[PDB]
């Protein structure tokens, strides 16, 4: 766990009566956006979203662009295979996403890869672990697993999960060092609101840090709590940081039982924090 | 379709303090189709100049987006997200807290 | 840097 990963997701959504399906991409490495596409675009390029990938040259950004400008032309084809596949009219919109990539440790070593779609939101089929054989779904996505199999796409995807995807991912890490390989802590505090004469509520919050990953517990006399809790989903600060807050119900005069527990890989150690009242 | 109702986040970038430039960011995340429309407003007022980030989903399958703006936050001015999706009958208002 | 993989389902 000095480990990284890079992934694509694509998007490609049809809108019968509203022109052709939409393709577009995005990339990441951890949870840094670098790039993106989108088909709908004045003129559709890949373009850089990071500072450390605008250093690529005119070959890498026209190259990727061709790459996009192909699966789309392909997701199209298979959206209108997926509808045949679950016999569906062509009145209604339909999603077809994909998402891949590979995950290393600290040594730049392949720990995993991965290659999967989805249809209307639900998996549809995927690369195993062992990047050769796949899973589908339904007995739609197995006419799929056999075009695949045909045209041999797991030996071609485990071809660039264990080479390029490595190989690129290692090279945008050493490119974007002072951010990629930056753990930001939280930043902690907690708050206190009362809520009635006899309740108040205590809220942890953590801001300011990066990456995403972060566990936030709030523990009464030292057991966990999840009664009379509320804990947000991670939100994006839009400066590359994330936010997250987790909130207990205590009665009043109690406030000093309840500690919040903040795990980062920021930080050197894990945190208990209390409420301090001024 | 079976679809998935947008969860919806309003806050800013930086604890607020009045009278001191800040983004209002509007996060609606673990919807589905990606399809949606989202507006920032101030005193129910749509504001114009709002951007957002580009399309990307979670490992679940589920879209999220960030739209924001740049803002001077008062004393006294209201602030809200509004939200429409396929999956809502009318759209959705949550009001800005600055301790949320 | 994405596959250069066009793959049809």
């Amino acid at each position: 766990m000095g480990s990284h990963s890079m992934r694509y997701f694509y998007t490609s959504v049809s809108r019968p009566g509203r022109g052709e399906p939409r393709f577009i991409s995005v990339g990441y490495v951890d949870d840094t956006q670098f790039v993106r596409f989108d088909s709908d675009a004045a003129s559709p390029r890949e373009e850089p979203r990071a500072p450390w990938i605008e250093q690529e040259g005119p070959e890498y950004w026209d190259r990727n662009t061709q790459i996009y400008k192909a699966q789309a032309q392909t997701d199209r084809e298979s959206l209108r295979n997926l509808r045949g596949y679950y016999n569906q009219s062509e009145a209604g919109s339909h999603t077809l996403q994909s998402m891949y990539g590979c995950d290393v440790g600290p040594d730049g070593r392949l720990l995993r890869g991965h290659n999967q779609y989805a249809y209307d939101g639900k998996d549809y089929i995927a690369l195993n672990e062992d990047l050769r054989s796949w899973t589908a779904a339904d007995t739609a996505a197995q006419i799929s697993q056999r075009k695949l199999e045909a045209a041999r796409v797991a030996e071609q995807d485990r071809a660039y999960l264990e080479g390029e995807c490595v190989e690129w991912l290692r090279r945008y890490l050493e490119n974007g060092k002072d951010k990629l390989e930056r753990a930001d802590p939280p930043k902690t505090h907690v708050t206190h609101h009362p809520i009635s004469d006899h309740e108040a509520t205590l809220r942890c919050w953590a801001l300011g840090f990066y990456p995403a990953e972060i566990t936030l517990t709030w523990q009464r006399d030292g057991e966990d709590q999840t009664q009379d809790t509320e804990l947000v989903e991670t939100r994006p600060a839009g400066d590359r940081t994330f936010q997250k807050w987790t909130a207990v119900v205590v009665p009043s005069g109690e406030e000093q039982r309840y500690t919040c527990h903040v795990q980062h890989e920021g930080l050197p150690k894990p945190l208990t924090l209390r409420w301090e009242p001024s | 379709m079976i679809q998935r109702t947008p969860k919806i986040q309003v806050y800013s970038r930086h604890p607020a303090e009045n009278g001191k430039s800040n983004f209002l960011n509007c996060y609606v995340s673990g919807f589905h189709p990606s399809d949606i429309e989202v507006d920032l407003l101030k005193n129910g007022e749509r504001i114009e100049k709002v951007e957002h980030s580009d399309l990307s989903f979670s490992k679940d399958w589920s879209f999220y987006l960030l739209y924001y703006t740049e803002f001077t936050p008062t004393e006294k001015d209201e602030y809200a997200c509004r939200v429409n999706h396929v999956t809502l009958s009318q759209p959705k208002i949550v009001k800005w807290d600055r301790d949320m | 840097t994405p596959q250069d993989l066009n793959t049809m389902l």
